[PDB]
Formats: structure tokens, sequence, C-alpha cells
């Protein structure tokens, strides 16, 4: 059923979808939408709990 | 790449009140040219200049 929701087709898609939710009123680009996914969670100095 | 921008911030901003995003898409429109469009306008400007000098001489009573 998550899948029938979702629209989104590949990984492209999906990131623009993320950077639009992230901040919306921006238009949505390939190389700032992938660094943004990189450094809010796959970032060492960034992400890191204990 | 500019109706097409316009288009999806529009469809995408949820009654967004920010500037910042306002200023960007404002702004994001136009793009660059780079060592021939900043020459090419100071060529209009001062072709501009020189023809209200030019009406400027055509009318004696200025001088």
């Amino acid at each position: 059923e998550t899948l029938r929701v979702d629209p989104t087709n590949d990984r492209l898609s999906a990131l623009v979808e993320i950077y639009r939710m992230m901040r919306p009123g921006e238009p949505p680009t390939r190389e700032a939408a992938e660094s943004l996914f990189e450094n809010l969670f796959f970032s060492e100095d960034r992400y890191d709990l204990s | 790449a500019a109706a097409q921008v316009l288009s999806s911030v529009e469809s995408e901003i949820g009654r967004t009140t920010d500037p910042v995003r306002m200023y960007m898409r404002e702004m994001g429109t136009v793009e660059l040219l780079t060592r021939e469009g900043e020459i090419d306008i100071a060529k209009r400007i001062e072709d501009g200049i020189n023809q209200v000098q030019c009406s400027v001489a055509e009318y004696p009573e200025a001088i």
C-alpha cells in the first residue's frame, strides 16, 4: 500500500521530494539535495549519538 | 528553465511565508553571462549616454 500511494519512481524523484519537504519554496537540484542527504545523516561530525 | 521552476515552486509552497525563499526564487530565474554579458550591458549603457549627450547638444538651451 505504501508503494501504491508513493508516486516516486527512482532515487532521483525520492531525493527531489525529500529536498522539497526539507526546505520548500526552493527549486530542487540533484547536487544540493544529494549533499544535504549525505550531510544530514551520513556525516560523522554531524550525526553521531554515542 | 524558468516557467517550470516557478510552476514547481508555486505547486510545492504550502502557504509558506519565508521571504528568503521568495527572494531566491525571484533571483534564481536569471542566469549568468560571464565575460560576455556585462561587456554588452556596459556598451549599451555607454550608447545610451552618448544618445542623451547628442540630444542635449541638439538642445542649445542647456548649453
